[PDB]
């Protein structure tokens, strides 16, 4: 965490 | 490996495998007819006038959102529960828990689907957030899903009673921390002796690394447009691909598995109740 790309 | 479709259908027949686990993205909905990000043409990669934004992600990101929450709160409004329904996608997993089978269900997907099919909120990891539930962005009061809902049918942005602040639906956004289900993970992935992956491009973490969290023996199946993530350059000897339309993957597993007419039946009753 947190949510992030690629 | 090499395994083929086949293979992992026998496994499951003879009870090899008796804990699956599952990781869904955006591909098993876009039959129900929610476009996803990365289709060709109907992704919202290639319609970004539509929701007026700057590129696909800002919808879940904070600082656009909080410039101007409009673009979102239309998602929102065609995603709240009611107007688009589950698939046979989302009933063959319904029926791999009614088969005893499902150990867990992780979901990228926030249009609600996964519940709505019948599944149990216990058997859910709803890892990017759900519009079952709101919080004011200023003071953190919480609210259910149904308190905003007039708001977002009749595109006013909601605000809190409290405060005033913006009621934002609890997705999660870009940066923001998964829900504490997600933990879940930990105990599921060791546990697992089966994963199936279907419809999503693994581009999100920490969600997408969840692939690389099964035991090397455990068999990995992917039912997907392409060949996606971890799973296509970090390649290991059991993992399958099955690729082409989801649905039609999900169909021929089911063939395989023996399901076929109980699967029919399962989506008729369910689908025709409304
Ligand atoms: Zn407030």
């Amino acid at each position: 965490s947190g949510k992030v790309m690629r | 490996g090499k395994l083929s479709l086949q293979d992992v259908a026998e496994l499951i027949r003879a009870r090899a495998c008796q804990r699956v686990v599952v990781m869904v993205g955006a591909g098993i909905s876009t039959p129900s007819g929610i476009p996803d990000f990365r289709s060709p043409g109907s992704g919202l990669y290639s319609n970004l006038q539509q929701y007026d934004l700057p590129y696909p992600e800002a919808i879940f990101e904070l600082p656009f959102f909080f410039h101007n929450p409009k673009p979102f709160f239309t998602l929102a409004k065609e995603l709240y529960p009611g107007n688009y329904k589950p698939n046979v996608t989302h009933y063959f997993l319904r029926l791999l828990h009614d088969k005893g089978l499902l150990l867990r269900l992780y979901t990228q997907n926030i249009d609600g689907l996964e519940r709505v099919s019948g599944i149990p909120a216990s058997k859910l990891v709803e890892a990017h957030g759900t519009f079952a539930s709101a919080t004011c962005t200023v003071c953190q009061r919480p609210f259910p899903g149904e308190d905003i809902r007039a708001d977002v049918m009749a595109d006013r942005v909601p605000r809190c009673p409290v405060c005033t602040g913006v009621v934002k639906p609890d997705i999660v956004f870009f940066g923001e921390p998964l829900p504490q289900r997600f933990l879940l993970h930990v105990v599921d992935f060791p546990m697992a002796d089966l994963l199936l992956i279907l419809g999503t491009s693994l581009e999100v973490e920490p969600f997408a690394s969840l692939t690389e969290a099964v035991r090397s023996s455990v068999p990995r199946l992917l039912i997907n447009r392409d060949l996606v993530g971890p799973l296509a350059w970090h390649p290991r000897s059991r993992d399958v691909a099955q690729l082409g339309d989801v649905v039609h993957g999900v169909e021929s597993l089911v063939e395989l598995l023996g399901w076929t007419e109980e699967m029919r039946d399962l989506v008729q009753r369910e689908t025709g109740k409304l």
